[PDB]
RNA sequence: UGGGGCGAAGCUACCAUCUGUGGGAUUAUGACUGAACGCCUCUAAGUCAGAAUCCCGCCCAGGCGGAACGAUACGGCAGCGCCGCGGAGCCUCGGUUGGCCUCGGAUAGCCGGUCCCCCGCGGGGUCCGGUGCGGAGUGCCCUUCGUCCUGGGAAACGGGGCGCGGCCGGAGAGGCGGCCGCCCCCUCGCCCGUCACGCACGCCGUUCGUGGGGAACCUGGCGCUAAACCAUUCGUAGACGACC
RNA sequence: CAAGCGUUCAUAGCGACGUCGCUUUUUGAUCCUUCGAUGUCGGCUCUUCCUAUCAUUGUGAAGCAGAAUUCACCAAGCGUUGGAUUGUUCACCCACUAAUAGGGAACGUGAGCUGGGUUUAGACCGUCGUGAGACAGGUUAGUUUUACCCUACUGAUGAUGUG
RNA sequence: AACCGAACGCCGGGUUAAGGCGCCCGAUGCCGACGCUCAUCAGACCCCAGAAAAGGUGUUGGUUGAUAUAGACAGCAGGACGGUGGCCAUGGAAGUCGGAAUCCGCUAAGGAGUGUGUAACAACUCACCUGCCGAAUCAACUAGCCCUGAAAAUGGAUGGCG
């Protein structure tokens, strides 16, 4: 018999090996397409969640009921300082999918993005990239990176910039940095290679990247929670005081005729630390750190124009659970996803 | 025939072909159809869409997961049709599957070999021109491939390229008939000799 | 029952000359050149008239079904000697009661810029085909002029517009407004 | 948990906050051209517009599915990768010339040649001339298959030394070609003489792709010179396992 | 099929006398399976499917001017609520809306619950019985097991393969 | 189970029944006949495992009746009148909500009317009859093949593949 009453499942199957991510820098699954006329430029980046704060703006949507008033926003803190591009990589288009022809990193690496190769490395014998290196200065420097550009350029496509994060720049006591490649949505490969040719070794901070005021997509990973019962992870109702084996369940799992249980019925599970890409969130303050010209710049970050202090986002003892975010941040609209301290794309 | 097969599925019959395939992949002969795309069905167009989405909607409903494989490439396509004509719950059937291997497009090694056509399988015999049909191109595109546009490109980009060598190749016979004509008299009593027992006349 | 034999000539004129390539027809006159492809249809076009007088197409061992189709292609061969040698034109007048449609050519043909049908916000836009050059007329009050080579295409475009404009949850009895074609004829007459 | 105010941290609530994103094929339907059916016709051959549909895209998982590139065990005893070229021996098998290439049309094609014309040795065009139950035919082409003697003719610079360096071209999952110097060596396809090769005394797995695939060990040259896991710590994570 | 209604007019909408079917969400027949007993009614929760479309998207109808409305097509994409009474399924009313469509899955779902009703043993009235006692005639109290085993599913380690 | 053939010591060869013969899967890897149909739900075998009245110029055959070089059919042009507010009905019905009826002239041919519609006309149209074209045309039945009628619940079965 039918269900007397109706209503909506509970939770989105289109969403569901509600597992523990195989991942944790949040990857990102699809690159923007790539219009081959306007210039080169990244199209991601890597920042951190920091903690978050009231931020209030002047509203100027004609219209509603909150034309030209002040509200509230609450806002996020990405510290973002900036990445260093260390090598490139070429994606060649296929019938089977999207295979990668030949990654080339710099001469010179860095020593943070020698940390996210060798897992124990106090251990190890920091070996990584001494014979890669060694080719940045030969008469086989020439061969396999020079005709090897040639060749990326002629039959490669798609082109992405390894790029590492400055761990070191933090308060985190991390010091592995988080390489991700960032595609280049550029006009025309070679335009899209001779540049990062040039970018090799080299500093890219959220300026760059990003305009304050452009929608943009946030992917990272979900805030973590352990095991749940049914009606914490997939948020089912409570079965009522009486009941003798459990209310925080689901009484009918399934009809005693489809003989399994389905697919689709609510159950026990793994909640938080999954994989998500949260889309649309506002860019409210592109920010800059306290740099140094005579005593600090601590003034360059929460000081608007309409108010003047000289403060920094830090609020008093830091945001609370990492510390003091000493670098370009970027102020998000609303709450993203995952825990402070956390890698995110 | 002995040897590597290499077939190209252009103008043939989804399963004509297939039962013929798979004959020769039971009796040991290693079969591989190419350029799958190319392969094409009676009924007409949406006729074998919508039967392909009746298809899709068969599903293992307490797990997909596990459930019917419904795969869109047309190399795909054509080798689930070759395979329910084997016996491929057996060993032997598994074995011959293994001796099949199909493209789509036509790949390394087999641009670089000429190759054969199944005129049993192939639609301007088997069919009548007054009907109506797919390309299982088109039908596993809006089945949902995602490279209906990248083996044209690259097609297109070997078409080229094997029509240079079709020209060179075609320069060297114009050489071998005008050789035969400017040497053809010490070859004028062997020439003989083939064309007395039916050789080259 | 199939019939042996089924045939049809058409004249073709002094002006243009047809040049079938296999089952292809090109056709060029003063106008333009049009091209048409009858590979599918299955019949057999010979140009057999010398100076250059007929198309004759043949069909050949067919029953009925594709008998029928003889006389088509001889149609689309007729009506593309038509459009190259006068060329078409359909003229179509706008129809109402009240909100006055206003209409506004954009490039050259193309674009078919209409505010205000039925008082609606939503300006509809409307492309044309290739080789369609719309116009607005002159000589008469509401009225555009369709111009073109191919019937095919200037008759989508006619039709274009006149689906774009369209009432919705209303008596189409009563709500006679919208632009619709009045006159299907040609550029020059002879 | 003696009681109760207030209460950081942490969980957590339309009880606070933030974010929910795009294409394609077309149904019904509406249409264009237009046949049957010397008219009319959404259709008989052709087209067009068309959605909470369907498929796909963003989104989530990620294969007894692949990718790229890192480093490759100094040693106190180690063990290997190449490269080449050397000697035995478990085993697991299938085979027993190759074919090195257009595109597609099918009520049509194939090729030649352009005198002529346009484009980038090529491509396109036009004219003519041949083939088209196809003879620069997959009914297809090629190459040979008992050995060497030597002493004529026909044929004469062909081939070789894992002969040796350089420049190409080829990337869809290349794995292959191609094209240039120099050394030494050899003189082979077809006719013929002329002799020869254990002639095993009618007998079977004969012949090769075979320097197969793989698993164990005897020579030289050049390079090499760890990471992984545990333990510890941390928590970004938690049952334990897993992970940062 | 079709006699009628519908001012007129068969067939916008309807439609008699007849007649051809499906369907298994109604009850019957039947007695094929189970009596070394497959938990026997409702409610809650939770999935999924069907369409026999109540809403909404796109459409063709109307006796469609608008407004409002019914007929029908693709169509099952997302919807179908809060209560008073009632063991109830079933009902009726208030209320909201956009709708308050209909169904299936062992008459979906007792090692999911509850146990209100059935349907033990205690009891009470009605009637019948001479009586023990009977009564789809009322009424109140009445123990609701066991998962560790293979499976499905949910997560979690892992696995041969890639030196 | 129960249909069809066929009744079974254990084997080699040959040969068959009922069945079959792209491939699963043995056999058509006949240069097999002659047909019919294209299904936006095809069809595809005695039980047995699916449909009906009823539809259906979807196409193919008949059957019968028609029409016509005195030149039809179809197409484009002209008339479609008068005797005549004919009679009943008046509420209008002069051809026309309805009916008895109900026939001549001009004839060419025009029904005292098929309809639109009009309160009634008109105005329009249709029978009838002409103008223009050139040879086959039309109607009712009846069958063959397909289309519709045709709507169900874990996903989906000519056996599957096709
Ligand atoms: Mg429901
Ligand atoms: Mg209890
Ligand atoms: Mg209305
Ligand atoms: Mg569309
Ligand atoms: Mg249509
Ligand atoms: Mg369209
Ligand atoms: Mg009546
Ligand atoms: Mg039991
Ligand atoms: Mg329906
Ligand atoms: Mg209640
Ligand atoms: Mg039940
Ligand atoms: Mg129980
Ligand atoms: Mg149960
Ligand atoms: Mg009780
Ligand atoms: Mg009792
Ligand atoms: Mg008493
Ligand atoms: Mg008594």
């Amino acid at each position: 018999s039918h269900r007397k009453f109706s209503a909506p499942r509970h939770g989105s199957l289109g969403f569901l090996p509600r597992k523990r991510s195989s991942r944790h820098r949040g990857k990102v699954k699809s690159f923007p397409k790539d219009d081959s006329s306007k210039p080169v430029h990244l199209t991601a980046f890597l920042g951190y969640k920091a903690g978050m704060t009231h931020i209030v703006r002047e509203v100027d949507r004609p219209g509603s009921k909150v034309n030209k008033k002040e509200v509230v926003e609450a806002v996020t803190i990405v510290e973002t300082p900036p990445m260093i591009v260390v090598g490139i990589v070429g994606y060649v288009e296929t019938p089977r999918g999207l295979r990668t022809f030949k990654t080339i990193f710099a001469e010179h690496i860095s020593d943070e993005c020698k940390r996210r190769f060798y897992k124990n490395w106090h251990k190890s014998k920091k070996k990584a990239f001494t014979k890669y290196c060694k080719k940045w200065q030969d008469a086989a420097g020439a061969a396999a990176l020079a005709a090897d550009f040639s060749s990326m350029k002629a039959y490669c496509q798609v082109i992405r910039v390894i790029a590492h994060t400055q761990m070191r720049l933090l308060p985190l006591r991390q010091k592995k940095a988080h390489l991700m490649e960032i595609q280049v949505n550029g006009g025309t490969v070679a335009e899209k290679l001779d540049w990062a040719r040039e970018r090799l070794e080299q500093q890219v901070p959220v300026n760059q990247v990003f305009g304050q005021d452009e929608m943009i997509d946030v992917i990272g990973v979900t805030k973590g929670k352990g095991y749940k019962g049914v009606t914490s992870r997939w948020h089912t109702k409570k079965l009522p005081r009486k009941t003798h084996r459990g209310l925080r369940k689901v009484a009918c799992i399934g009809a005693w005729h489809p003989a399994r249980v389905a697919f689709s019925v609510a159950r026990a599970g793994q909640k938080g630390y999954h994989h998500r890409t949260e889309i649309n969130k506002k860019i409210y303050k592109i920010g800059q750190g306290y740099l140094i010209k005579d005593g600090k710049l601590i003034k360059n970050n929460a000081s608007t124009d309409y108010d003047l202090s000289d403060k920094s986002i830090n609020p008093l003892g830091g945001f609370v659970h990492y510390g003091e975010v000493t670098n370009d941040f970027v102020m998000l609209k609303g709450c993203v996803v995952g825990t402070k301290k956390r890698v995110l794309t | 025939e002995g040897q590597v097969l290499v077939l190209d599925g252009r103008g043939h019959l989804l399963g004509r072909l297939a039962a013929i395939v798979a004959k020769q992949v039971l009796l040991g002969r290693k079969v591989v159809v190419v350029r799958c795309e190319g392969i094409n069905i009676s009924g007409n167009f949406y006729r074998n869409k919508l039967k392909y989405l009746a298809f899709l909607r068969k599903r293992m409903n307490t797990n997909p997961s596990r459930g019917p494989y419904h795969f869109r490439a047309p190399s795909r396509i054509f080798w689930r049709t070759v395979r329910g004509m084997l016996p491929h719950k057996t060993k032997r059937g598994q074995a011959a599957l293994d001796r099949l291997k199909v493209f789509d497009g036509i790949p390394p090694p087999y641009d670089k070999k000429k190759r054969m056509v199944v005129p049993a399988a192939l639609k301007v015999v088997r069919l009548k021109p007054t009907r109506k049909f797919a390309y299982l191109g088109r039908l596993a595109h809006e089945v949902g491939w995602k490279y209906q546009a990248v083996t044209a490109t690259l097609e297109e980009k070997r078409k080229e390229k094997a029509k240079i060598h079709y020209r060179k190749k075609k320069q060297l016979m114009r050489l071998r008939k005008q050789a035969e004509k400017n040497v053809e008299k010490k070859i004028d009593r062997f020439t003989e000799v083939l064309k007395t027992h039916g050789f080259l006349v | 029952m199939k019939t042996i034999l089924s045939n049809q000539t058409v004249d073709i004129p002094e002006n243009v000359d047809i040049t079938l390539k296999g089952r292809t027809v090109i056709v060029k006159g003063p106008r333009g050149t049009l091209r048409r492809d009858f590979n599918h249809i299955n019949v057999e076009l010979s140009l057999l008239g010398k100076k250059k007088k007929r198309l004759r197409v043949d069909k050949w061992w067919g029953n009925r079904k594709e008998l029928a189709t003889v006389r088509t292609i001889c149609s689309h061969v007729q009506n593309m000697i038509k459009g190259v040698t006068l060329g078409f034109r359909y003229k179509m007048r706008s129809v109402y009661a009240h909100f006055p449609i206003n209409v506004v050519i954009q490039e050259n043909g193309s674009l078919v810029e209409i505010r205000n049908f039925l008082g609606e916000k939503y300006i509809r836009r409307v492309r044309m085909r290739p080789g369609v050059a719309c116009s607005v007329s002159q000589a008469q009050k509401d009225e555009l002029i369709l111009e073109g080579n191919d019937i095919e295409l200037v008759s989508n475009s006619a039709a274009l517009i006149q689906q774009a404009t369209t009432v919705k949850n209303k008596d189409i009895r009563k709500f006679l407004d919208g632009i619709y074609v009045s006159e299907k004829g040609t550029v020059q007459q002879a």
